[PDB]
């Protein structure tokens, strides 16, 4: 029944969102839920953030 | 490389001490690059007759 | 309500350098610092390579014969390309190279206000003896970070397929990092200092930096001093 | 009757059938978004009826 069957393979990149799964390899699950500025993060005193 | 300006402030009085008046386009970070720069000054250096 | 001023600013590498503001009163080492960090990781001119068409690829996917670097891998190496411009908000820049060996930063085509800060930069090798790779690199200038996700909107026929377009990594700065130190003047009571040690890719000079920081700064507060 | 795969596609403008070729398939390494047409195909239904 099937004349002709055309397939396109498209190649998406997707980055990081809040929403997504991560993990350790120690068992500690994770969603990623703000993505934060480098302004706000956390740097130690040589100036390097987190 | 033009730089977003704030608009509306619509100030609320709370009696005849205090109020709170809040602005409204401020672009990423810079509401706690003011507000604290603010804070500090506001809490510290400031004229005063005790 | 004694006002600050800049003092000498060292120069260290190309890369960073530690520049220094010595009339700050009490705690103002911080209220600045902090206040100064922020606009300084943040807000900054910067120009990064934006939209590149190579010579016979189609897309960021494919690999040129003769090359041994991925499309996708050549693209991120341009993201990281430090130059800087004066007169233009756009130029497109030309590179040609060819022959067995490594394609660096120095072998593009020199424009009066081109400056290549690392002629090192390697952009990819070349494995074969005739293999020929021309790409016209178009970087333009700007703010932030635009990922190459949200250009695609405006559009409007970016039909060269050709085209490929890369991640804005618009900035100079890469760390920064303030310190208070007890400065002390001939005569006062306690003054304090502001060490400002940052970190750059060479493409924004000191007092340029820290003066449009603070521009920006003041010019945030112009709305404040009323309402 | 038979499904064709040209590029002839009933209420499409000019921007759809675009990036498409001369015969109906999405170009390769042409970057498409929801919603783009990739393959015009077209089915036989006679006598609408409206």
């Amino acid at each position: 029944g099937v004349l002709k069957i055309v397939k396109v393979y498209l190649a998406v990149k997707r980055r990081i969102q809040p929403g997504d799964k991560m993990a350790g390899r120690h068992g500690n699950k994770g969603v990623i839920s703000k993505i934060n500025p480098i302004e706000d993060m956390p740097y130690d005193e040589n100036g390097t953030p987190v | 490389t033009e730089f977003l300006k704030p608009r509306l402030v619509d100030i609320e009085q709370v009696s005849s001490t205090h109020a709170k008046v809040t602005l409204e386009p401020l672009e990423r970070g810079f509401g706690h690059t003011l507000g604290n720069a603010l804070r500090r000054i506001l809490l510290s250096s400031m004229p005063g007759c005790a | 309500f004694l006002k600050p001023r800049l003092v000498d600013i060292e120069q260290v590498s190309s890369t960073h350098a530690k520049v220094t503001l010595e009339p700050l009163e009490r705690g103002f080492g911080h209220t600045l610092g902090n206040a100064l960090r922020r606009i300084l990781l943040s807000s900054m001119p910067g120009c990064a390579v934006t939209e590149v068409e190579i010579d016979g690829v189609l897309h960021e996917y494919s690999t040129k014969e003769g090359v041994q670097e991925d499309i996708l891998e050549i693209l991120l190496n341009l993201k990281g390309l430090a130059v800087r411009v004066q007169g233009k908000d756009e130029v497109i820049l030309t590179l040609n190279k060819s022959g067995i060996g490594p394609v660096t930063a120095a072998d593009i085509t020199h424009d009066g206000d081109v400056e290549i800060v690392k002629p090192q930069h390697v952009i990819c090798h070349l494995t074969d003896e005739n293999a020929s790779i021309s790409m016209r690199i178009k970087v333009q200038r700007g703010r932030g970070y635009v990922p190459a996700s949200t250009r695609i909107h405006s559009e409007e026929d970016e039909r060269p397929i050709g085209r490929l377009l890369v991640d804005a990594c618009y900035s100079p700065v890469e760390r920064i990092a303030y310190n208070v130190e007890a400065a002390r003047v001939e005569q006062r009571t306690d003054l304090d200092k502001l060490v400002i040690e940052m970190e750059t890719n060479g493409t924004i000079d000191p007092e340029e930096a820290i003066r449009r920081a603070a521009t920006i700064l003041a010019e945030q507060l112009e709305a404040f001093v009323d309402l | 009757g038979p499904e064709e795969i040209t590029a002839d596609i009933p209420n499409v403008g000019e921007a759809a059938l675009s990036k498409l070729d001369e015969s109906g398939i999405v170009y390769i390494g042409a970057e498409v978004t929801g919603g783009d047409i990739l393959v015009g195909k077209v089915t036989p239904k006679g006598e609408t009826q409206l």
